[PDB]
């Protein structure tokens, strides 16, 4: 058998980093080569392990987590950075071990009309936990007076589109980005690598 | 990568992009990390890994590496922009963190700010302690180069001036004080004691009387 | 959110000794590293030391040598520098800073970002002279906006000296302006916040770590 690894990165549609997906790989043998010896990455950074040497080590699971970012915001993915994406929408554990790899997705993810479906989150009580998901719609109450539900004044929703087009610059354009964590718990290692 | 070297100073036009070059050897493999130094304040990193930048620093503010040769970028420069600006590498040879001698950004044509003076008379506390100071306190001038001279009953006094250097505020105009010691008797002998501000052959007088 | 913040320092006497701390806020301690940079007056930034949690790895400039020892508590999340056997070249503001987490590229060459995190510092002056407490002193309000009341603060080595006013909420244009130097050498500094003149009561909060002086004034019209 072999890992899906094709299937996170080649896959038709990509989600949002408020509703960022993840996928478990385990119990199959990874060839890392691909990602490593390919040049269409703009953004590759492995914390805590040399992408060389991921094909020695055995692990005992491995998440894939993909979403769509603008390019100024890749930075933000890295452990220990501050910004909408990394407090409200993905926060990478200080403790981090795996890799970051990210690429252009102007062809793909941009219309001439442009593609307002990719959403992140502009407002939240609370900075995110790490690997902490919110996909609540509920409208931020900025005063004392309830919202009922409705938008309004103090009152907002919680969710923005990002604007993709064309024409719009390399940070302004959209990215996608996933970011695998290998995982060694106290159990059977069920990811390896050729070795 | 043990020695960054950069320019003492470079000097821009208000509208303009500015670059500062940091240079060592395989610079580039490791990182140039830069920082913006702004007088009475700690570092602030400004762009890291060569190019990516910080949460909360402006756009304008870019970075690049070419080999060894590594430039900081500001594509419009402001008045707050001026600071002293470092640049960082590390060496695995050495395991040192390596610091540049830093850039002085001055940005040319500047508004014109005019001093803006207050004086305090000395303490009743202080002249029931027995000795007194006379405070005058400059603010909010540009550029900062001042001329201070105190006056005693309208006659020129020089004995017991103590004028700071002119220091860069956030306002980012350049603030001074001048302290004049003077004893109770003096102060009680002469009516009038006063501070005379000279900015850019403009006199700006503040007058205190007991 | 992440907050570095500072203590010790002070007055240390020649071939004296003297420890800092750095306690931390908001992050997780163990996977950064964490360095001490140093700025001397009127000179530029240089590196002290630098501790990484995993190996304990320890770095430290070529000009301390056998002099200062690098210390970290990661349950703590705090910083120790011990200085011994002080010089003058030692007197700087001393900052310790958190350092971005160093990762491989897709080649496998290790690649370290730096410093994202300073803190505000602390300065070490080297002199063989005593500590001289200040002397707070109120400045009378201004007569021209009308508007703008004072507290002097007189007479102190070494410095820094922390100005306050009230509780310290009070942000409405407080001015702490620079000290002077005296042919004493002792220090002088003057605050001035700009306050209503339709107007409550203003104490200025002046606190002088180095003479373990802390005065706090009510200026009155
Ligand atoms: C994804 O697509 C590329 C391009 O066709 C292919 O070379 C690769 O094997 C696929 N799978 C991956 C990257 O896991």
């Amino acid at each position: 058998n072999l890992c899906p690894f094709g299937e996170v990165f080649n896959a038709t549609r990509f989600a949002s980093v408020y509703a960022w997906n993840r996928k478990r790989i385990s119990n199959c043998v990874a060839d890392y080569s691909v990602l490593y010896n390919s040049a269409s990455f703009s953004t590759f950074k492995c914390y805590g392990v040399s992408p060389t040497k991921l094909n020695d080590l055995c692990f005992t699971n491995v998440y894939a987590d993909s979403f769509v970012i603008r390019g100024d915001e890749v930075r933000q993915i890295a452990p220990g950075q501050t910004g909408k994406i990394a407090d409200y929408n993905y926060k990478l554990p200080d403790d981090f071990t795996g890799c970051v790899i990210a690429w252009n997705s102007n062809n793909l993810d941009s219309k001439v009309g442009g593609n307002y479906n990719y959403l992140y989150r502009l407002f939240r009580k609370s900075n995110l936990k790490p690997f902490e998901r919110d996909i609540s719609t509920e409208i931020y109450q900025a005063g004392s007076t309830p919202c009922n539900g409705v938008e309004g004044f103090n009152c907002y929703f919680p969710l923005q589109s990002y604007g993709f087009q064309p024409t719009n610059g390399v940070g302004y354009q959209p990215y996608r980005v996933v970011v695998l964590s290998f995982e060694l718990l106290h159990a059977p290692a069920t990811v390896c690598g050729p070795k | 990568q043990s020695a960054l070297t950069q320019p003492p100073s470079v000097s821009v036009a208000p509208g303009q992009t500015a670059r500062i070059t940091c240079g060592g050897n395989n610079i580039g493999s490791k990182g140039v990390q830069w920082y913006q130094q702004k007088p009475g304040q700690a570092p602030v990193l400004v762009v890291y890994d060569d190019s990516d930048r910080p949460s909360g620093i402006p756009e304008r503010f870019s970075g690049s590496n070419s080999g060894n040769t590594a430039t900081l970028t500001i594509s419009r420069v402001e008045a707050g922009d001026e600071a002293d600006y470092y640049c960082q590498v590390w060496d695995s040879s050495s395991d040192h963190w390596v610091f540049g001698g830093g850039t002085k950004l001055t940005v040319l044509g500047q508004p014109k700010a005019a001093p803006s003076v207050t004086l305090f008379p000395p303490s009743s506390e202080e002249l029931q302690a027995n000795k007194a100071t006379l405070v005058c306190l400059i603010s909010d001038f540009y550029p900062g180069a001042v001329t201070v001279a105190w006056k005693a009953d309208s006659s020129p006094v020089k004995a017991g001036v103590e004028t700071t250097t002119p220091s860069k505020q956030s306002n980012n105009k350049y603030a001074a004080s001048s302290y004049l010691s003077l004893t109770p008797e003096q102060w009680k002998s002469h009516r009038s004691y006063s501070c005379q501000v000279t900015h850019e052959g403009s006199t700006v007088e503040k007058t205190v009387a007991p | 959110e992440v907050q570095l913040v500072e203590s010790g320092g002070g007055l240390v006497k020649p071939g004296g000794s003297l420890r800092l701390s750095c306690a931390a806020s908001g992050f997780t301690f163990s996977p950064y590293s964490m360095n001490w940079v140093r700025q001397a007056p009127g000179k530029g930034l240089e590196w002290v030391s630098s501790i990484r949690s995993s190996g304990n790895y320890i770095s430290y400039a070529d000009s301390v040598k056998g002099r200062f020892t690098i210390s970290r508590d990661n349950a703590k999340n705090s910083l120790y520098l011990q200085m011994n056997s002080l010089r003058a070249e030692d007197m700087a503001v001393y900052y310790c800073a958190r350092a971005g987490r160093d990762y491989y590229d897709r080649s496998g060459y290790q690649r370290f970002p730096g410093f994202d995190y300073w803190g505000q510092g602390t300065l070490v002056t080297v002199s063989s002279a005593s500590t001289k407490g200040p002397s707070v002193f109120p400045l009378a309000p201004s007569s021209g906006g009308t508007a703008a009341l004072g507290c002097l603060v007189k007479d102190y080595f070494p410095e820094p000296v922390t100005v306050s006013w009230n509780s310290g909420a009070l942000t409405s244009g407080v001015h702490t302006f620079p000290a002077v130097l005296q042919s004493s050498g002792l220090y002088s500094l003057s605050s001035v916040v700009t306050v209503p003149s339709s107007s409550q009561t203003y104490i200025c909060n002046v606190n002088h770590k180095p003479s373990n002086t802390k005065v706090d004034k009510r200026v009155e019209p």
